[PDB]
């Protein structure tokens, strides 16, 4: 049997949050703040992909270039093997060549 | 200190002396003559338009909305607006006040 | 099982009127409402109002 | 399949067309929502067509409950006692009119 | 005396301006203290809900970075040698544990790394979305334009009772400009309310305008909006980004 016997506790969500109410504020800052900032300078994330979409191979290459001088050892080796595998995949296997 | 003047109904019924009242307040606001077509003069002058619509909204209680504030170019247009009338009963109050048959009952759990 | 009078969607006057109408007949509704009561129901309702003592 | 479901013989309920024809429908119990997009077709049905439907065949008693529900329904009760409950969840006005006419 | 606000930008030869009432917040029923007209290219564009959907979904998804990650079959711990050699026993051929078939294996096609979803619309599309959303807020009788946000008291019950009396809505987005001339009364009022919001005019956006029921602008705000949004019409190619000098552009 997979199904649960009792229905779950009620998940109550506050739609008038602090974060939900001011979502999208200081977006659209460049257009009507005479272009002092870009809207991509509002992004808060990893230091390599802040305003950059990328592939899986391209994300790994960019992370190795911008950060891989200060990564941990096992994480750096795993990133090396991932870039090797993804090069072998994208440039040799698949349909549509 | 200034708390709670009561809410006002949105319903409206235009009175029967609407023509005399409009001509009286146009004579009062514009300070001009009748000559031939009082209901064809324009309201591009925004001070005169504001004085007319503010005086009417003070008197009759209904006020022109913004989407209809756009479309008033003549006094014929505000005369055609003040013959519209609307009604602010609920849906259930309007439904039970229709000619319901003897075999249709409705209830409201709200 | 319970009577249909005790389930939620129920109105007596509309049911008597529809009972008159679906048989394609014209009953005078007072005589039909007279016909649907019973002597046992009368005695039981007065027994219920007297065990509680309500006039 | 026919071996897996029950079966009955073709029958009238109480010899309808012999004497007088009687409408075999007793009730229609409607439960629609005030707010909620799933009950929009039923909301418009209660607006425009249930009054003419009630005037059309007066043997039927119609109830509209107007209850908060994620799926609106119609319960059709017949003379022999059977109860048929159908969902009018996200349907047109024409589909609901077809459904209550077939019921 | 009445407050009249004529548009200072040049209108086209046809296409006369659209108007709106000027309310205030000092009194309790002080609506209709003046009458303003607005630029029809900003407040009367075509309704265009496709552009609303484009800018709304861009605004929701361009900031998103999802930090989901699972371990592939090369990162799960262990799994080196070949268990039960290829031809001897009668089990199924396997070359490593932690292959994705096994319990405790790595995922075959799972999420990979912190993935970004960044893309930018052309700026004319975003400005067109703002003009479209202002027009949609006007035509459905939702927009209200004030002379100055100033309450007499500065307590939130006054603000919510006034918004109830004027039949605005359950939520309302209040806009002032420049974030420093916001007076103390409205700030101390709406700093506690949960559905009423103050933003500077730089932070106007399609998502907050759709999320809140009405939208309350100011007369310096509507002049600012007309200038910044009409500048996209009649503008050249960039030639370098507009933060650089450009003799006309401040
Ligand atoms: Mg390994
Ligand atoms: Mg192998
Ligand atoms: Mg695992
Ligand atoms: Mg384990």
């Amino acid at each position: 049997i997979g199904i649960r016997l009792t229905l779950p506790p009620p998940k109550v969500v506050d739609r008038w949050n602090e974060k939900r109410a001011m979502f999208g504020v200081y977006d659209n800052i460049g257009i009507l703040g005479n272009f002092e900032k870009h809207p991509k300078e509002l992004i808060r994330g990893p230091i390599w992909l802040r305003g950059w979409k990328g592939n899986e191979l391209q994300r790994c290459i960019r992370k190795r270039k911008m950060v891989g001088s200060r990564m941990f050892a096992d994480d750096l080796h795993n990133l090396n093997k991932r870039i090797r595998y993804l090069y072998k995949h994208f440039n040799r296997h698949g349909k549509f060549r | 200190i200034l708390v709670c003047p009561p809410l006002r109904s949105r319903a409206y019924t235009p009175p029967e002396d609407l023509q005399s009242r409009l001509e009286s307040y146009v004579k009062e606001v514009f300070g001009s003559s009748l000559p031939s077509n009082w209901q064809d003069i324009s309201l591009e002058d925004s001070r005169l338009k504001f004085n007319l619509l503010a005086h009417l909204a003070d008197d009759l209680g209904h006020v022109v909305p913004n989407s209809r504030l756009h479309q008033m170019c003549r006094v014929r247009d505000v005369l055609d607006f003040y013959n519209v009338p609307i009604q602010d009963r609920s849906k259930f109050d309007e439904l039970s006040a229709s000619n319901l048959p003897p075999n249709l009952k409705i209830t409201w759990s709200y | 099982p319970v009577r249909r009078s005790e389930k939620p969607n129920w109105d007596y006057h509309a049911e008597i009127q529809a009972f008159g109408h679906r048989l394609q007949e014209n009953f005078s509704l007072d005589l039909l409402k007279t016909a649907f009561v019973n002597s046992c129901y009368i005695k039981s309702e007065e027994a219920k109002r007297q065990q509680l003592g309500i006039e | 399949t026919a071996r897996g479901t029950p079966s009955r013989f073709l029958a009238s309920v109480l010899h309808n067309g012999l004497g007088r024809y009687v409408q075999q429908l007793q009730r229609l119990s409607f439960s629609v929502s005030r707010d909620g997009a799933s009950s929009r077709g039923a909301r418009e049905f209660v607006e425009r067509e249930v009054i003419d439907f009630a005037r059309r065949n007066p043997g039927v008693v119609i109830y509209v409950n107007s209850r908060p529900c994620c799926v609106p329904r119609v319960v059709a009760e017949y003379l022999n006692g059977a109860v048929r409950e159908e969902s009018i969840h996200c349907k047109s006005v024409e589909e609901i009119s077809t459904l209550v006419q077939k019921l | 005396e009445p407050v009249l606000r004529k548009v200072e930008l040049p209108v086209p030869t046809h296409r006369r301006p659209v108007q709106a009432w000027v309310e205030s917040l000092r009194g309790f029923e002080q609506e209709r203290v003046g009458l303003a007209d607005l630029h029809p290219d900003v407040f009367a564009t075509a309704p265009r809900l496709d552009i609303l959907h484009q800018v709304a979904m861009w605004q929701k998804n361009f900031k998103r970075i999802s930090y989901a990650k699972t371990k592939t079959r090369a990162e799960v711990r262990g799994g080196g040698r070949k268990p039960w050699p290829q031809k001897g026993t009668g089990r199924a051929r396997h070359g490593s544990i932690r292959s994705p078939l096994w319990r405790g294996g790595g995922v075959a096609h799972g999420p990979r790394g912190p993935t970004s979803y960044y893309y930018m619309l052309p700026m004319k599309v975003r400005a067109l979305g703002l003009k479209v959303a202002l027009t949609v807020k006007l035509a459905q009788d939702d927009l209200h334009i004030m002379d100055s946000l100033e309450l007499p008291t500065g307590d939130p019950q006054y603000l919510t009772e006034l918004a109830h009396y004027r039949r605005w809505g359950d939520s309302v987005l209040l806009v002032d400009l420049t974030h420093e001339e916001m007076p103390q009364s409205i700030v101390e009022a709406t700093s506690r309310l949960k559905t009423f919001n103050l933003i500077p005019a730089v932070g106007l956006n399609v998502h907050s305008m759709l999320k809140h029921q009405t939208l309350v602008l100011t007369l310096p705000t509507v002049a600012f909006l007309e200038d910044k949004l009409l500048w996209q019409d009649s503008r050249y190619r960039p030639l370098y980004p507009f933060s650089l000098p450009y003799s006309d552009f401040p």
